[PDB]
């Protein structure tokens, strides 16, 4: 009754029989922008069911040596479905998200993933190693799209900050002996009421193994991690031609 | 509910019972296709094995929603997650998940 | 008007932020209540499920037998203003006589407080911050001596002309605010409002300021937030002739009327560059101290 | 169409292949009209 | 719930068809009222602007001096049922003894009423039509002689097995409706309901029945509407041995309880093929008669 | 006051100072589908402002010898803007249309165009000329897209029916000495509540010169005819991947 | 395994609109299905045989 | 609470800790024959506890290659206990039945049995293979007694009808990962109020593997299926000498 769950939005339904409750980021559900917080004067478009629905975007393989990955929002979805089209045809965008990370193994496998959402996840570089070069991360690294990107130095989250404190952010753990998914609801987080879905990623999703995957030889060795997410309360404004960058 | 023969391929008399169930097994990777079938209840194919399909044959037209319930019969120790999708008219057979 | 049922029973447009939690007054630390032994099945406060994402809800009273403690310890010193309304160094400007840097009696400093680590680490504990500020300007020679010199400080917002000489016409300062002060006077001090076009300043901006291809040549703009770019602080010695004294201006900032949102992990690697989180990849250090074994101190 | 969302996983000692049985039917909004003969006629010659 | 003003004042979902016009009873032709001379400026009923798209609103009374005429002329004969509820030939089936066509004592006719011009031109005055029908079957030899022969007519809806011989098992007709009648009996006659999966039959369907590339090979399906495809009418002589007589079955249809929508221009070129508007490009004729000059009759 | 007009829908406004009123086809305004006429059970998506707006799709040149043209709906728009995207991602579609045909000349030019909407405009062929061949019109002719198509035999409308009776359909005339535009509002016309935007064209738009264009040598000889249209009350349902045919 | 059919409906699996269904169930009554005459016997009375 | 169950009737009690509810055939509990449905005039005998009790009649071994079995009622019991004696001494008989099929394995075994009750289960023959011979099933096949009989062609249930539709009959499944028994309550089904227990079998019980039994080498390979059943509301009439056929 805390372990079983069904999430239905749009024409999509997710089920899980080994859940660990649901986290509502910063204790606040997503909502549409009020007439007093808004500034842009055109009437927005709110497509509803055709964009607020679950999209399964990618699968990674968890290996005994995996470092961890990250995805950026709304970047992961800007080229997918009717949501993508709207994000491309409109200058302004805003929405919340329901994130459902999936990973099942067996009662004989073990390991624990930390699944967290970090708003304004700015990536740093190793500065030429010596720390004397002011190098910058390239586009494919700051906005990896649906493929996500692998962390080079998980301990400092590729940004000079301790992953040990990442739990100060909305998160759940997928500890194999306990659950097989993480569900996080994130409201729209920004210092502006609407923004560009292309130029700005409001938050990053981090999936990092903290207790490494293990099992005895002979047990299924391919343990996937699949990412499914749904935009909530999407609004778009400032219509013109479609743009991808 | 009656049994839908998704696995309507074997035809030799000694393998006919195999039509009543289809398999899943450890895949080595990602988003693999497991099975596909048309949702048309009164069309030749998997649905002909169902009583619905058969009763459907005595009527020219039909209207309504359908439902397919899938029962997993592996061991208690086996786990997994599958994505079952229904593609409305006009969409061709999905090439990937 | 709307006749189809689904439009009528729609929640599209709900602008009310439904909150699961609420703030309660808490001027002192929580008290401790008397507790006794409990030998019961079913009830188990010690057992948790960290996977859920919440912190433990177990208290002292349910884990050991406690006495009553009336706690009067104040929580006032950990408010954001208590923590941040203390002036720290955020800028240093050199006005030397002979030199490579600002050798002509004037200097333009783009306002950026990320050049000094103590202050930078504190503000970066949060993602967004909105506040007013008090700026104090301490000027003297490089030995800390006080000499009879008149200076002019001018705030140059984005788009206002930046002076390019000690005699620039821009120093007429007919609209920009300027402070004329002597090194012999106490430090100049003024109040500054919250000036961003945004509702808050943000120490982290995961994006680009403009549209277009993001070719490696223009990757120096990743994370550049014009909403935090408040302009230039310009200083000059007031004269058509060069000053007889080498000068140094130290800039202190004290935040007040502070609001902050979204806490984040605190910096654990040395800072290398202003407004960018690059760290030395060859010298990644553990957050704290180490020991030789997990079974000895 | 049915896809693997993650993977079929099992520990040492359990079979690597398992089966799924599908059961189908109509919902309560289902109705049919225009009674007609079925496409099949199950007899070849005369039934004796 | 909806809090933003634009969602509240939205007309999204309005399912009420707002109509600018309404039907009034009109059992007789309109009367004529007395009118007199009018010599006035400003008022001008004779002048119009056909560009608007409306028909002239000028009446007899405003163009000439009229007397009073009380008009009792009925409008009843121009209702759709008056116009359409008259049986016309829509099909003809030959069952010859020796021949290329239906030589084995049975025939399958796909139901399509567009093979005969009188009927086809009338129904094509409209785009959509919904109606019930009465079908009458007149059978005799090719000379119009009546012979002692028993026939079986069977309606085969789409998906039911079509007979392929006079002895097909399908003639068991356990569910399909069949009529057994003698040529010596009066014409067989039955009532048929409105059977389309759609709300109306449509004589014109500007589209394709399926998705996909529309390569020239499958262009014979342009305009093919399965919603009008009601099935097959099958007939046979009732026997295991061949009939002694050559037969002809004429099919008449009489519509009743008719509704029609969207009037269209009436056919002005000869029909060439069933359910398709192809016309002979080399013989495009004027709609009506011609004369040698515009100034003589 | 019958001559001046402003049409505003979405982020678009059309003005005209030489109008001839507005025709509302079959005296009925477009509306959304009621719960009793509907049959499909999924909650539709009604994008609103991002799809119900004016799209200017094409310009033709009126020449002294022009035969006339036609466009098919919603075909003209299936590849344009957010409307196109929705028409492609969804099986079901329905909407009405506001059509505004434009053509200005001078007080010294003359001519008259008939602008009409013909529901279910099935195209026929000349049957090999002799009328013995059952040939069929190719795809580019039945669904010409935004370019439209030129009539080969305007008198019988390329379908064996008299253009002299085309006025039994919603229409206006652009008679140069009087007006410079035609405005027709068309409700959704079909025998089904929703349908495929790809497989079925609900109606065709016909622009045919009936009184030929004329002017004296020396007057501007390039007289364009521009087509601008706006979907009204658009609804989409039956979501899946994007399809163009 | 219980032996019952699924009780899940359209409304609980996807977001649905309101549909007022007037489709009749009359043609699937037993008399509608069976009260149609079909051939059940054939008797031959030949001259020679 | 749906999984645990206790069935007590007569001097017998059955327990199960892995049940899947109970099926009451055609939603009707067994009952005695009313005075208006009855026709025979002698006062019946209703032995009660001595005949309405559980009888464990047979055990079969489920093998990876098993085809399935059937038993006929009341045939299985006509030679067992006080019930058998009554069925033999009386011409008329009627009763309902509580059927409990048992099969436990381990959390590492797998497979699924369909347990169904088919009223008037008439057996057919293969008609000499070619289908030209009107052969008939012998007595040992139509009424196999307590031993049951193995199906030769499970797909057509040895009667020319699809096992895929057998679920239109009262049934349960024994899917090893879920449950270890099936419980079906059957009311008396016949077109007559009482009948001969010897000449007529009111229904057949079918136990057919649909998902074959499987396990890794080393796990207990002997997986029995045991049949236990109890007559309910038994009534007998038309007393004379004992008869077995
Ligand atoms: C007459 C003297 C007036 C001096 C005016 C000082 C105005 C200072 C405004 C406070 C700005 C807060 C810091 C804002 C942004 C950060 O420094 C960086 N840009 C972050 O990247
Ligand atoms: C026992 C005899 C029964 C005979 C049954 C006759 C059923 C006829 C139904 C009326 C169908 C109206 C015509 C419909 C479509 C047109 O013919 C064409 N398909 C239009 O393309
Ligand atoms: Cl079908
Ligand atoms: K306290
Ligand atoms: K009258
Ligand atoms: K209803
Ligand atoms: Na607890
Ligand atoms: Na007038």
């Amino acid at each position: 009754s805390d372990r079983v769950a069904q999430l239905t939005i749009g024409n999509s339904t997710i089920t899980t029989q080994e859940a660990a409750n649901i986290i509502v980021g910063y204790g606040e559900w997503p909502s549409y922008c009020s007439d007093s917080d808004a500034t842009a004067v055109d009437k927005p478009t709110r497509p509803d069911v055709s964009v607020n629905r679950f999209y399964t975007l990618d699968t990674k393989l968890w290996e005994k040596s995996s470092k961890g990955w990250y995805w950026k929002f709304p970047d992961v979805l800007t080229e997918t479905g009717v949501f993508g089209q709207n994000a491309q045809f409109h200058y302004l965008y805003r929405s919340g998200f329901c994130i459902h990370v999936q990973c099942n193994a067996s009662k004989f496998h073990q390991g624990a993933l930390l699944v967290a959402v970090l708003p304004e996840y700015v990536i740093g570089t190793v500065a030429g190693g010596t720390g004397t070069e002011d190098t910058h991360p390239p586009y494919k690294q700051t906005q990896p799209g649906a493929d996500g990107f692998e962390l080079q130095h998980p301990y400092v989250l590729d940004a000079g900050i301790p992953i040990s404190q990442l739990t100060v952010c909305p998160h759940q753990w997928i500890n194999l002996r306990t659950n097989n998914c993480a569900t996080i609801i994130v409201p729209y987080i920004n210092a502006l009421p609407f923004d560009s879905a292309l130029n700005h990623c409001n938050f990053g999703l981090l999936v990092v193994p903290i207790s490494p995957l293990d099992y005895d030889q002979g047990a299924t060795p391919v343990i996937p991690i699949t990412i499914t997410l749904a935009p909530m309360c999407s609004e778009f404004a400032g219509l013109r031609q479609a743009v991808t960058q | 509910e009656t049994i839908l023969e998704v696995n309507n391929v074997p035809t030799n008399a000694t393998s006919l019972m195999e039509r009543l169930r289809f398999p899943v097994s450890a895949q080595a990777g990602k988003g693999e296709l497991c099975a596909v079938f048309r949702a048309d209840p009164g069309r030749n194919g998997p649905w002909q094995s169902t009583l619905l399909g058969q009763l459907c044959g005595y009527y020219t037209q039909w209207s309504g929603s359908l439902e397919v319930t899938f029962m997993f019969t592996g061991s208690f120790m086996a786990t997994g997650k599958m994505l079952i999708a229904y593609t409305p008219p006009g969409g061709p057979l999905p090439k990937d998940r | 008007g709307d006749r189809v049922a689904d439009v009528i029973e729609s929640s599209i447009g709900d602008s009310v932020s439904r909150a699961l939690t609420h703030a309660l007054p808490a001027p002192t630390g929580q008290n401790t209540q008397v507790s006794s032994h409990r030998l019961d099945t079913g009830k188990v406060p010690a057992l948790q499920a960290a996977e859920i994402g919440a912190s433990s809800n177990a208290s002292d009273e349910s884990m050991i037998e406690t006495r009553c403690v009336l706690n009067s310890h104040s929580t006032a010193e950990t408010t954001l203003d208590s923590f941040f309304s203390r002036a720290g160094l955020v800028g240093e400007i050199d006005l030397p006589l002979k030199g490579t840097t600002n050798p002509n009696g004037y200097a333009n400093w783009d306002i950026d407080i990320t050049g000094y680590a103590q202050m930078r680490r504190k503000v970066e504990l949060f993602t967004y911050m909105r506040f007013d500020a008090e700026f104090t300007f301490v000027a003297c020679t490089p030995t800390g001596e006080v000499v009879p010199q008149l200076l002019q400080y001018m705030f140059v917002p984005p788009g206002a002309p930046k002076p390019d000489s000690r005699e620039s016409l821009a120093w007429q300062t007919a609209t920009n605010p300027s402070v004329f002060v002597k090194l012999s006077d106490p430090p100049a001090q003024v109040s500054v409002p919250f000036m961003s076009p945004a509702s808050a300043y943000q120490w982290f901006y995961d994006g680009y300021p403009t549209f277009g291809e993001h070719k490696q040549e223009k990757d120096l703009e990743y994370g550049a937030m014009p909403n935090n770019m408040m302009g230039t602080f310009s200083v000059r010695t007031v004269g058509t002739s060069k000053s007889k004294y080498p000068l140094v201006v130290r800039i202190y900032m004290r935040m007040k009327h502070v609001r902050a949102w979204i806490p984040r992990p605190m910096r654990n690697q040395n800072y290398l560059f202003k407004a960018n989180p690059n760290y030395a990849g060859n010298s990644i250090k553990p957050t704290g101290a180490s020991r030789t074994a997990i079974t000895t101190l | 169409s049915i896809w693997y969302q993650t993977n079929y996983v099992v520990p040492i000692g359990a079979p690597n292949t398992a089966y799924i049985i599908a059961l189908a039917a109509a919902q309560k909004n289902f109705t049919m009209k225009l009674c007609k003969d079925a496409s099949d006629i199950l007899q070849t010659g005369t039934i004796q």
